[PDB]
């Protein structure tokens, strides 16, 4: 419990949309044989449903009034309640892939700037280069912050064309 | 002898109007006449209207 | 062919455009031939007045027309069970059955049902009978009047104030503070005390007898003693009926909180005691500029003192006093600026604390009103963006604030417009996709999938005002805390009592569905401020164009070269943010409305369940609430709700006839128009009659100008009639 | 008590005045 | 996507050229500013990109309104 | 009619006078450009507002510019 | 009478896209407004702000409207 | 309600007579080449 | 050999080529992980 | 314009050159009979005066007000005309 929710696998609406989606699919079952292709794909998603809505109560997951999952964006609170999963987790997966790519992207755009013809280069990749600087990429990191604490990273405002105001 | 850099030099902009202000060009030619914008500095931006070339004056120019 | 007389350049147009141009820049006095400082703040002046004037009559009007064919002396004795009338209707094309069935509240005939909460408002301060209706009326046509009067008479050269007393900002805000806002208030409480308090009493007070009834038992002896806790002795019972003396009390000055259990609104005792001390606030605050009795303030000097060390904010405020003082449009966007934000905030404070009695049960005004007044906010504050940039296009100088916050501000454009652009973007991209990932879900029948985001951070606020449904045990939500304790026996217990009651809108339950409506209307906020700003800070020149200044405020473009220029001036970027307001201004009504709609039908879990995704909101909101509605007038008959289906029509049309003006440019208008002077001139019988201007197609400012108006009248005009149609045909 | 009909002559009569000034302070702003 | 093609058709190449001079600016702060110089879509290309989603947009709802209840009545 | 200007910055290239649709701009000596030669608008009661000078001048900025102001039976080309 | 009505609409619906289309085919060239609309080219934004403005006025910006009538009818 | 007979007056010369004689006067004054 | 090559490393084709890959990739993932609601570590 | 050949300009009759005709003005006083034509005249009179006709546009804004106190109640126009009973609303009101 942190905002009067309620844990999914205590849910009586939880447990009774799980029993109504089964139910659902069963019924749509009973139209068909017993080993015929729409007869397997149909158990293959009751199947799916069931094992979904078991990990969902085992992994702790927190449950409204409606009986749906509600996920808690707050360290801190996540922390201390064991939902660091929801959304703490996830914004460091997050970030971390998005500066991985951002930074190979920058690299590559550097890289290639100070070829004789950078544009041509824009638009015709160089794999072997990009694929390098794509691995490079995942020490992204440490990479930004020794450039952050060098210097480099940033260009000087007086360097930079601005409107004439 | 000269006025203005010598052909080559990489100048800086000083001109707001211009589309390269603040930015660095190479000094194609400079005139040597009674020309109010006189260098010819030459960039590797080009400008909204495709243009790559523009004259400036002697104070709107800035070695390196 | 002179009539623009302003403008003797318009005057010499030979086209139809001069008509046009000569109606649309009639107020911009700045721009009109022969036109000096002195008298342009003489003629602004003098429009001040007509337009309080106008004020006036028109509340005269709704008043005059409420008191003579309305039903406010019925609705009185039956404020819960009789539907308000606002005026007759007198419309000769009316059939029978419309005759028929615009006849509601008992009135002899056709009738308008009144949907502004004018009758809550005239109930809750005292007026009960037709009569003093009347007298208020005429009152205000004498006060209009006389501020006619008042506009004439400073007009004459013996009265025309100088423009240095224009600029005499001390002595302006010390009587607006002292005069216009302190002694106004302590009126009104001197009223609430002398009437609305006495009539809500069952006790009538009125002119002829004010002079012969004691506010209080103990009159004016503990307010000169200093005895004030005596005027909170005994409130009104906890079951007090208004309008009646059954469950009353003697207090005028109390703080109970909460709202009255019967009329579901604020206590007058507790509205009269909140605006004496604001007038007691505003006076003192009225007392700190320096006129001419050798104390007081100097603004110039506070400004020029407000500078940081280390310049961090540069020289400061240095100049600003000036930069104000002497520019019209800065005061006037920071008037709109303040006055966008007042209305926001009357609409957010009228539906969570209803102040007028029996406002709360009158669903279809509580919705109107929230509507109004939020779509006036987002115009308002449209124009107050509008406004700053054309100051900064025509009155800011950069030498006079060389290196204050202006100059600063100005200097990083560049950071302020990326990051807005950033914000958006995240917003747009995050709200947009989990939207989809909900709709996606929900369609493949799997709703457990569904991306809930817990709004914790409002809950957590929630709870620091004492709501307990989220188990946080904050500030007050613990009774052992500080706060709690120390005002324990002041306004907690009716603050608590009506904040923790789900039968009112005081702090309404969140969930995920209000988390992904909220980031919306920041994402609607930020991309409106986004455009308003770049208009703003680029009105004076950017790259695409260094000398825009040198082009005022408002211009076509500057031609197909450079790549392409439309949309360039600072005009055009206003343009561009009219819709986004329109836009976050139609979410915000639209979660208000659906979030009441069930609250009002005892059926939370349709919004709590349908409002995280975006099939619900099409399909449980808009269609489900459209089937009365579309349903006025059919094959079979008509009702009361026809005007609506007709308006909802309307506003459909208007929308789509200001999206010809919107897509089509000018240039294939232009060539039809001369094949059509062509055709006139070359047919007989006709060729006897020619026209005086010649036939134009519209300008292009022209021509955006009226497809805005075109788009936001239908968008109006269509969002009222449905939210009325479909709050008034369920109650 | 319905105001009567004397009472909305009156209100008109008034009206009529209030116009007449608006319309003079038009004039004046005109000039 | 209907809507969509609202932006592309109420707007003009001078509003948005000056907002990517902004995000240029930004990109340049950084060191990540492309050698192919980013620009506004042409008046005739915004014309023809908001044309194109207005009638796919409307297309497509239609399609989707059509298909749905006749294959569900008929 | 419109107010059409000139700058010091013209080098001359003739562009846009040979742009205009009406006949408003000319070229006539001048010593502060290579060419020895300045645009001039003599007969700007003709212009109409296209703006293809505008469009072929080649200099950063502008060194012609066209200011749209009170509009006449010329400048908005009306034939009828 | 509602089968009436509804091919009324369609006449109408009809007649202005053939409208639209055929001024653009017609004034591709030449017109009073612009006398050498055929030197710009059949693709082309509009000729500056000037004669009140000339917006959408090659032949490509009437197949452009005409795109809409023509959704607008079927 | 009070004096029936009123807006039965009002109406029509305010949506009638008033707007067709604003227009005309109107129309006279913004084609007047002497004001 | 080399044009083709060439050819093959332009923007649309690259373009098209990454989000083959990055949406077979994730398809997968669905597959043998489906129903990914929070990071269970 | 003497166009008697392939000149359609002469500066000494500019007037032709324009394409300034009537095309299908005739002048011609004899038709209306004089006595037909003198009972209408006579009839218009004084009428033809800016005032005077205005004054007869004005007759017809009397009689826009004459059939809103007098004339729509005569046609029997539904609007001036009584109302039969009403209804009570959605909920409990009126
Ligand atoms: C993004 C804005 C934001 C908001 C609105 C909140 C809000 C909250 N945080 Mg939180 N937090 C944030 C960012 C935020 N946090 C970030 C970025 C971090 C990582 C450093 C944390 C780490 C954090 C911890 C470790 C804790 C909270 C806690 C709390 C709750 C009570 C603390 C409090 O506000 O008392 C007043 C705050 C003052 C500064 C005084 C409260 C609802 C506490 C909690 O879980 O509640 C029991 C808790 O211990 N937060
Ligand atoms: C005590 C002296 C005094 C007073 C009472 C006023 C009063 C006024 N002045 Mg004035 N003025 C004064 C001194 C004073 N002035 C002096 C000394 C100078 C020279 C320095 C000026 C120079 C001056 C100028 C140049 C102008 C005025 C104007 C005005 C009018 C402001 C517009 C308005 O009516 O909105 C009314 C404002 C309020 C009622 C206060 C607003 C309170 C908030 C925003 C509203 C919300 C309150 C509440 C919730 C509303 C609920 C009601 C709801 C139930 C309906 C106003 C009546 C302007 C004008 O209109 O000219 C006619 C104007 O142009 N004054
Ligand atoms: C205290 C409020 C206030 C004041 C005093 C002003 C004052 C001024 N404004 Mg401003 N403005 C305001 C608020 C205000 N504004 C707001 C809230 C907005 C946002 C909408 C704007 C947006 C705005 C813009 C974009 C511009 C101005 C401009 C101006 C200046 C000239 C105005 C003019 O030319 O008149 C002319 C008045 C009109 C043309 C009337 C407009 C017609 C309306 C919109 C149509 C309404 C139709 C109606 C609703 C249909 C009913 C529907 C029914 C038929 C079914 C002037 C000094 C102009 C300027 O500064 O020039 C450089 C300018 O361009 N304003
Ligand atoms: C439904 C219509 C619509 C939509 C979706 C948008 C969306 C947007 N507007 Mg816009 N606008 C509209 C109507 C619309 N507008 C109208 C009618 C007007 C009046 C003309 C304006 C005027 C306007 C202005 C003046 C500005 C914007 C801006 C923006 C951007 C704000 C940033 C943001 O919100 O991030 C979120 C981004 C989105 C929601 C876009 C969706 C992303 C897609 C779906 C992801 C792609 C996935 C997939 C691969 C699709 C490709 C398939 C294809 C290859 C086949 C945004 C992209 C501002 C801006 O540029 O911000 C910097 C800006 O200044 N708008
Ligand atoms: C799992 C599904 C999912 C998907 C499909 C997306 C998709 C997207 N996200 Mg997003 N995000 C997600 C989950 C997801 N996100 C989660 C769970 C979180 C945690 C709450 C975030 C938090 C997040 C942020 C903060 C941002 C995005 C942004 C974006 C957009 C560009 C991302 C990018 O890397 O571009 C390409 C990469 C680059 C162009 C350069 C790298 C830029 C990254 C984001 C900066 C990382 C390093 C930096 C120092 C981090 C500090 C950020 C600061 C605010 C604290 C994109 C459409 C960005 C955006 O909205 O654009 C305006 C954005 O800034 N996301
Ligand atoms: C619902 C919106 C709307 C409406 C009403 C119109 C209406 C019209 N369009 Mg248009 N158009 C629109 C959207 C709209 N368009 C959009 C979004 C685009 C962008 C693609 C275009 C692009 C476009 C082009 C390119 C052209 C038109 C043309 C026309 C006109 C055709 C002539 C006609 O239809 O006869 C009659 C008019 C109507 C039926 C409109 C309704 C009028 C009602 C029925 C009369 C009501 C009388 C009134 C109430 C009484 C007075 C009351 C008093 C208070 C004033 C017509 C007025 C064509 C044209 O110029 O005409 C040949 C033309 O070429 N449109
Ligand atoms: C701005 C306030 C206002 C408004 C919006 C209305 C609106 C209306 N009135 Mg009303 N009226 C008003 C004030 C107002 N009145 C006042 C103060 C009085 C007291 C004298 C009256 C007395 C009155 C009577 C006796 C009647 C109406 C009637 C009507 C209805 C038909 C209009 C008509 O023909 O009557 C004509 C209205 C008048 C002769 C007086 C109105 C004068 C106002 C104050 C002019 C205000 C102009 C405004 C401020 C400037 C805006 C510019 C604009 C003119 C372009 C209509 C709904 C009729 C009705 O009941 O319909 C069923 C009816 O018979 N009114
Ligand atoms: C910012 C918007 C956003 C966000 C945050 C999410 C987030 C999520 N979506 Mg969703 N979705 C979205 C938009 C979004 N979606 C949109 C717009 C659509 C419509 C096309 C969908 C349609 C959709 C479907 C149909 C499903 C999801 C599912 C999921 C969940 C699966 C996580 C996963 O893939 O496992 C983990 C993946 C990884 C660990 C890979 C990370 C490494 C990658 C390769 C890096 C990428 C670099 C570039 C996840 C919580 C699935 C689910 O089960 O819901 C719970 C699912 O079935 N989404
Ligand atoms: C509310 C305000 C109402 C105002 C009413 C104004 C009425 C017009 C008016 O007074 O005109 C004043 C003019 C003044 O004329 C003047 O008449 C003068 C003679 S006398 O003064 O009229 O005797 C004469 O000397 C002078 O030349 C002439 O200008 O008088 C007339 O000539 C009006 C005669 C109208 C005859 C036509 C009536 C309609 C005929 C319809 C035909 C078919 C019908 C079936
Ligand atoms: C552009 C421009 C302009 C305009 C501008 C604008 C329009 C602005 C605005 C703005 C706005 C619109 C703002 C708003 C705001 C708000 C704020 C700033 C606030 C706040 C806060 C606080 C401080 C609070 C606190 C509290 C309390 C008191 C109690 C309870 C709790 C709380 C926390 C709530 C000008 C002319 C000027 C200048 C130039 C140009
Ligand atoms: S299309 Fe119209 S707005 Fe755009 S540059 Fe051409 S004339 Fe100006
Ligand atoms: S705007 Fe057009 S007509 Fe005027 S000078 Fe330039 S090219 Fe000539
Ligand atoms: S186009 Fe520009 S540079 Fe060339 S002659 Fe004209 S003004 Fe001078």
């Amino acid at each position: 419990d942190v905002a009067g929710l309620t844990p999914c696998s205590e849910s009586k609406a939880f447990a009774k949309r799980k029993k109504n989606e089964v139910k659902a699919l069963n019924k749509r079952l009973k139209n068909y044989e017993a080993d015929s292709a729409p007869a397997l794909a149909l158990k293959a998603t009751i199947a799916r449903t069931e094992a979904r809505f078991d990990k969902y109560a085992k992994q702790g997951l927190l449950c409204g009034t409606d009986g749906l999952p509600h996920l808690i964006a707050d360290p801190g609170l996540a922390l201390r309640y064991g939902h660091a999963g929801d959304v703490f987790i996830p914004t460091i997966g997050f970030i971390y892939f998005a500066g991985w790519l951002g930074y190979a992207g920058s690299k590559y755009l550097q890289a290639v700037a100070a070829t004789a013809k950078p544009i041509e280069k824009e638009i015709i990749i160089d794999v072997p280069l990009a694929w390098k600087l794509l691995w490079e990429g995942f020490g992204w990191p440490l990479r930004a912050f020794a450039e952050y604490k060098n210097g480099s990273l940033m260009e000087d405002d007086a360097k930079i064309t601005v409107s004439p105001r | 002898p000269d006025v203005g850099p010598k052909r080559g030099t990489q100048v800086r902009i000083l001109r707001p109007e211009s589309y390269w202000f603040r930015e660095t060009g190479k000094v194609v030619s400079v005139d040597q006449s009674g020309i109010r914008y006189p260098v010819v500095v030459r960039f590797e931006k080009v400008n909204y209207a495709g243009v790559s070339t523009n004259n400036y004056a002697l104070d709107e120019v800035v070695a390196a | 062919k002179l009539f623009p007389k302003f403008s003797q350049a318009l005057a010499q147009d030979p086209t139809t455009r001069r008509i046009w141009f000569g109606i649309a820049t009639a107020h911009d006095f700045e721009s009109h031939d022969g036109m000096t400082e002195e008298r342009l703040y003489q003629k602004i002046f003098a429009s001040h007045f007509g337009q309080l004037a106008i004020i006036f009559l028109w509340t005269s009007g709704n008043l005059f027309h409420v008191a003579w064919q309305g039903n406010f002396e019925q609705w009185v004795q039956d404020p819960l069970h009789i539907r308000p009338i606002a005026h007759a209707i007198w419309d000769p094309h009316f059939g029978q059955p419309a005759v028929e069935a615009f006849t509601r509240g008992g009135a002899s005939g056709p009738v308008n049902i009144s949907t502004s909460g004018v009758y809550q408002w005239w109930y809750t301060i005292g007026l009960r009978t037709n009569q003093e209706l009347y007298t208020g009326s005429i009152f205000l046509l004498v006060l209009a009047a006389l501020f006619l009067f008042a506009g004439w008479l400073h007009l004459q050269p013996a009265f025309q104030p100088a423009l240095s007393w224009f600029k005499n900002a001390e002595s302006r805000l010390n009587h607006h503070l002292a005069g216009l806002f302190g002694v106004s208030s302590l009126a009104w409480t001197g009223h609430l005390v002398h009437v609305a308090i006495p009539e809500s009493r069952g006790q009538h007070v009125g002119w002829d007898n004010f002079l012969t009834v004691l506010p209080h038992p103990a009159g004016l002896t503990p307010f000169f003693t200093g005895n004030w806790a005596a005027y909170a002795e005994n409130p009104d019972s906890a079951s007090h009926v208004f309008n009646t003396a059954q469950g009353s009390g003697t207090a005028i000055l109390t703080f109970l909180g909460g709202f009255h259990p019967q009329t579901q609104s604020l206590w007058l005792t507790d509205m009269a005691h909140h605006h004496l001390a604001i007038a007691v606030i505003f006076i003192l605050a009225g007392h700190m500029y320096r006129t001419i009795f050798g104390i007081g303030h100097s603004m110039r000097e506070i400004l020029e003192a407000q500078t940081p060390p280390s310049g961090s904010l540069g020289a400061g405020h240095k100049g600003l006093y000036d930069t104000v003082n002497n520019s019209l449009h800065f005061q006037l966007g920071l008037a709109l600026a303040s006055v966008g934000t007042i209305s926001s905030l009357v609409a957010q404070h009228m539906y969570s604390l209803p102040p007028y009695a029996f406002l709360a049960q009158d669903f279809t005004t509580q919705a109107a009103l929230y509507t109004h007044h939020q779509y006036i906010a987002g115009f308002i504050m449209c124009g107050a963006f509008a406004h700053g940039a054309i100051f900064f296009v025509r009155d800011y100088d950069p030498a006079q604030n060389r290196g204050n916050v202006l100059a600063r501000i100005l200097d990083h454009k560049e950071a302020l417009i990326s990051h807005l652009s950033w914000a958006s973007l995240f917003l747009g991209f995050h709200t947009l996709g989990l939207y989809v990932h909900n709709d996606v879900v929900q369609a493949f029948g799997t709703p457990e999938k569904q991306i809930l985001i817990e709004p914790v951070f409002a809950q957590w606020i929630q709870a620091a005002h004492g709501k307990t449904a989220y188990g946080f045990d904050f500030l007050l939500s613990s009774a052992t805390s500080a706060p709690s304790l120390a005002g324990q026996a002041l306004w907690l217990p009716g603050w608590l009592q009506g904040i923790n009651s789900d039968a009112n809108s005081l702090f309404l339950t969140i969930g995920p569905g209000d988390f992904l409506v909220h980031h919306a209307i920041a994402l609607g906020l930020h991309t409106t401020t986004l455009i308003l700003v770049k208009g703003a800070l680029d009105a004076r020149g950017s790259k695409l164009m260094p000398d825009k200044k040198d082009f005022g405020y408002s211009f076509p473009c500057d031609g197909p070269g450079r790549g392409g220029t439309c949309d360039i001036s600072a005009w055009d970027a206003f343009y561009l943010a009219v819709f986004w307001m329109l836009n976050t201004i139609g979410w915000v009504t639209f979660y208000w409305h659906w979030k009441h709609l069930g609250i009002w039908q005892g059926n939370v879990n349709q919004f709590n369940e349908s409002s995280t995704y975006l099939m619900g909101w099409l399909r449980d909101y808009l269609w489900l609430n459209s089937s009365q509605l579309i349903n006025g007038y059919n094959p079979f008959g008509m009702n009361s709700l026809s005007v609506w289906a007709w308006m909802f029509l309307f506003g459909h049309l208007i929308y789509a006839t200001g999206f010809m003006f919107l897509i089509s440019w000018r240039g294939y208008w232009q060539e039809l128009i001369e094949t059509l002077a062509w055709a006139h001139e070359r047919t007989p019988l006709a060729n006897l009659v020619r026209w005086r201007d010649k036939p134009v197609a519209l300008s292009i400012v022209q021509a955006r100008l009226v497809g805005l108006t075109h788009f936001s009248v239908g968008y109006v005009l269509t969002y009222a009639a449905f939210l009325i149609a479909s709050t008034s045909g369920k109650f | 008590m319905p105001i009567a009909d004397y009472q909305v002559f009156t209100a008109l009569f008034l009206a009529l005045a209030t116009g007449i000034f608006a319309v003079r302070l038009g004039v004046a702003l005109y000039k | 996507v209907w809507a969509f093609s609202l932006m592309f058709l109420f707007s003009g190449r001078g509003y948005w050229q000056e907002l990517i001079e902004s995000i240029v600016w930004a990109h340049n702060k950084l060191k990540v500013a492309p050698a192919i110089q980013p620009r506004a879509l042409s008046i005739t290309q915004g014309r023809a990109v908001g044309v194109a989603h207005y009638l796919l947009g409307g297309i497509a709802t239609t399609w989707s309104f059509f298909l749905a209840r006749i294959l569900a009545v008929g | 009619s419109h107010t059409v200007k000139i700058y010091d910055t013209c080098i001359g290239c003739t562009q846009c006078v040979r742009a205009c649709p009406t006949d408003v701009l000319e070229m006539v000596p001048w010593d502060g450009c290579k060419a020895n030669q300045i645009a001039s608008a003599p007969r700007t009661e003709d212009c109409v507002g296209c703006k293809r000078c505008e469009s072929a001048c080649p200099t950063d900025f502008l060194s012609v510019r066209v200011y749209l102001g009170s509009e006449t039976t010329r400048s908005m080309g009306l034939a009828y | 009478t509602a089968d009436f009505l509804v091919h009324h609409i369609h006449a109408f619906t009809i007649h202005v896209t053939v409208l639209i289309l055929l001024k653009g085919v017609l004034y591709a060239r030449s017109s009073r407004l612009i006398p050498d609309k055929a030197n710009l080219g059949f693709r082309f934004p509009c000729d500056g702000p000037g004669r009140g403005g000339t917006c959408q006025v090659s032949a490509w910006d009437h197949v452009f409207l005409g795109l809409f009538w023509m959704y607008n009818s079927i | 309600m009070s004096a029936q007979f009123l807006p039965s007056i009002l109406v029509p010369l305010v949506g009638l007579v008033f707007p067709a004689v604003a227009m005309a006067s109107m129309f006279l004054y913004i084609e007047k080449e002497e004001i | 050999m080399k044009d083709f090559t060439t050819y093959l490393s332009t923007a649309p084709v690259l373009t098209l080529l990454s989000v083959t890959v990055v949406a077979g990739l994730l398809i997968e993932i669905n597959r043998f992980f489906p129903d990914a609601l929070i990071a269970a570590f | 314009k003497y166009g008697e050949e392939s000149r359609y300009f002469d500066l000494k009759d500019l007037e032709n050159t324009v394409g300034s005709w009537d095309m299908y003005g005739q002048e011609d006083k004899s038709r209306y009979n004089g006595l037909q034509s003198e009972f209408f005249e006579r009839a218009a009179n004084g009428l033809s005066r800016r005032e005077y006709i205005l004054g007869l546009v004005a007759i017809g804004g009397a009689g826009i007000l004459a059939w809103g106190g007098k004339g729509a109640a005569d046609v029997r126009l539904p609007t001036v005309g009584p109302q039969q009973p009403a209804q009570v609303g959605p909920r409990g009101r009126l």
